[PDB]
């Protein structure tokens, strides 16, 4: 990503240091007041809401270099109570005050599109997950699920292509038995204590508009797999 | 580099 | 709103003139190779996808004052294959090609916060209504569906809260049809005059939390004027 | 699915 270098630099240059995070961290957490304004640099992180009853839903994910904002810009207010926890065994990003943020975007235009445009991408990619889910069930959300890691972590291979990522990412009931049933029809196949492609044909027909999400979002990394 |  | 009506009075100070809808046109296609920025100002409008089949997708649906864009604001380029039909008799919108508009927000920055503060509601907006559906089923999306149309659409009347909003548009599925029933028959709504009541607003914010709590962060007025 |  040739925007999040100069994301980087510009932020360094303005006394903003890189800070280091290890698995099961959390960068925020719902109750903290202060909004902030996360760049994930590098490493792999969920964003997951804690109910009343204790129980944690995982709601999204994010992979850098990526943006989060834990308000909104110009007021400050919350936009939602939620935690960013990282999956990845270490993960680097820089935390922003919101007020901060608001500060440097309006000293720079070329970063504040880039900010918006992450919003944009969010934004175009709930709604690809929502047309997949809508059309083809919920096999077209993991469908879109597993179309979009052999994209970013895809390699190839002349049995298929491959996602190389530690076994702990790639596990993170009836969920399950449609995993077995495409596991039976082969869409992929396990081998060598790891998960390989077989036919990326499958998901991009039950995730299309995912698939067509990333082309138009990610067309250098999905070009090269096509 | 996106969302997962 | 107010924000809302200043972008308003800036746009059209800067010769963006506002244009009307009939119901049913589309305000732009998919085939359109220009990346847009439409300010809907009044009316009802929805994003919608075609699938191979041809079958028509709707995907989300908006209520001026809103935007909505066609391409990233960045490299320009189009942010999907969409289209977005109007569905009100008649509306008003502000139409906008892309550069035109980055250049309006980089000479005046507060209406770049503006839509910057909506892109912010939109995604906020899906993260809750998927933790409502996680957490509680279909049970969940449907108390926030109606949920945010009775905030947006409460009168406070003798009988409850009475939904102002056109009928037709209202009636715009066995699990739904089960869960509706019991909704009915346990009060917290009512379908009294034909037209959609509700009475209990706590077991519409018990099982849609997040959607609720969403709706008080980024619209604290029209939430607390129903609480 | 939801008028935002």
């Amino acid at each position: 990503n040739a925007q999040a270098e100069e994301f980087k630099k510009y932020l360094e240059t303005n006394g903003i240091k890189p800070k280091q995070f290890h698995k099961k961290e959390l960068i925020f957490n719902q109750w903290d007041p202060q909004e902030y304004c996360i760049f994930l640099y590098d490493g792999i992180t969920k964003l997951t809401s804690i109910s009343e009853n204790g129980t944690i839903m995982n709601l999204q994910y994010y992979k850098g270099a990526f943006v989060i904002m834990s308000g909104f810009i110009d007021t400050e207010t919350s936009v939602g109570y939620y935690n960013l926890e990282v999956i990845s065994e270490q993960a680097t990003a820089y935390v922003i005050k919101i007020n901060e943020l608001k500060e440097l975007l309006s000293k720079n235009l070329t970063h504040f599109f880039y900010v918006f445009q992450t919003l944009q991408k969010q934004v175009s990619y709930s709604l690809a997950k929502f047309n997949d889910f809508s059309i083809n069930g919920k096999l077209g959300s993991i469908c879109g699920q597993l179309l979009i890691l052999t994209y970013v972590y895809g390699k190839e291979t002349p049995d298929g292509i491959k996602i190389t990522l530690d076994n702990l990412t790639m596990q993170e009931s009836a969920v399950s038995r449609i995993i077995s049933k495409l596991k039976q029809e082969k869409v992929i196949v396990y081998k060598n204590s790891c998960f390989y492609v077989q036919n990326l044909d499958y998901l991009k027909r039950y995730a299309p508009k995912l698939d067509e999400w990333f082309y138009l979002a990610c067309p250098a990394t999905w070009g090269k797999l096509n | 580099r996106g969302l997962l």
